């Protein structure tokens, strides 16, 4: 280990620091996909938690999330768990009820310890614009998708973002 | 006085009703509109009842059928509205147009061809 664990972290710390208070898109290239990205509490550095905006010409346009994440204290060796607020959005890799991600750079066969937090966030948010729907875990937006039914899938993630609201 | 959240689907015949939509949008119901069994797009005044609450969300447009009942397993809600007329080319009732697997995710579900259940039913 956990000491090799803490300076990494606190090295990844800085430079989240560091990029996110520019606004400069050639330092910082998470202009208006990652908003923030901190320890949810200063002491603990093994929570986080990240807002993020969702992607231009997706139906997840002009809403933020926020991203919950764990570290476990064997990072980087290991990923973190990454995961939405509960009944917080719906996508063909998130099973709404839970919060739970699916991505594929998370999966122990896939997972190489050069990433870090914020191209992790950023990979999440990828997955917003981008859905593989060939193994998803809400079945019943994914079989919209895998119908080509377009009008469905933008008018059931908007009416769900804009009844979260009120 | 409390009514229970409502899914209807919007062929032709309900459209057609005569109900005073400003009176709805602000509950929580659901429009699915199937434009593959609707021509045109849907009826003006009903969007524009919903619109003007700033309700505009709760009219979701579907490409194809099997979209449409993907919608409602999702949304869950109580009651399930429809009229099963629109979808057959025999004119009468066939129970075939909804999803054997649609009694998991809905509580009530009514198929009408008759006018006033239809307005009882929306209108509690």
């Amino acid at each position: 280990m956990a000491d090799t664990c803490m300076s990494r972290i606190v090295k990844e710390y800085k430079v989240i620091l560091k990029t996110l208070a520019s606004d400069d898109p050639i330092a910082n290239p998470y202009r208006g996909i990652i908003e923030s990205l901190n320890p949810i509490d200063e002491t603990d550095l093994s929570k986080w938690e990240a807002i993020i905006s969702g992607p231009s010409d997706t139906p997840y346009e002009n809403h933020q999330f926020r991203i919950l994440i764990e570290v476990p204290s064997s990072y980087p060796m290991n990923p973190p768990k990454i995961s939405f607020m509960q009944n917080n959005i719906l996508h063909c890799n998130v099973k709404s009820a839970t919060g739970e991600i699916c991505l594929n750079i998370l999966k122990p066969e896939e997972w190489t310890p050069v990433w870090d937090l914020l191209h992790c966030v950023h990979a999440v948010w990828r997955l917003l614009r981008e859905p593989v729907c060939d193994s998803p875990l809400d079945v019943d937006i994914g079989a919209i998708i895998r119908c080509g039914d377009m009008s469905a899938y933008q008018g059931i993630v908007k009416y769900f973002l804009a009844e979260r609201e009120r | 006085k409390a009514r229970k959240s409502k899914c209807i689907i919007m062929s032709k015949s309900i459209q057609g009703l005569p109900i005073k939509w400003e009176e709805y949008a602000a509950d929580e119901v659901v429009l699915l509109v199937p434009t593959s069994h609707t021509d045109g797009s849907m009826k003006q005044a009903i969007g524009d009842a919903f619109r003007k609450t700033k309700n505009e969300h709760k009219i979701i447009y579907c490409d194809s059928m099997d979209g449409l009942w993907s919608c409602v397993r999702r949304l869950g809600k109580f009651q399930c509205i429809l009229n099963s007329r629109d979808f057959t080319s025999s004119g009468g009732s066939d129970a075939a147009v909804v999803p054997e697997d649609i009694g998991r995710f809905v509580k009530f579900v009514v198929d009408s061809d008759v006018e006033d259940v239809l307005i009882d039913t929306l209108c509690n």
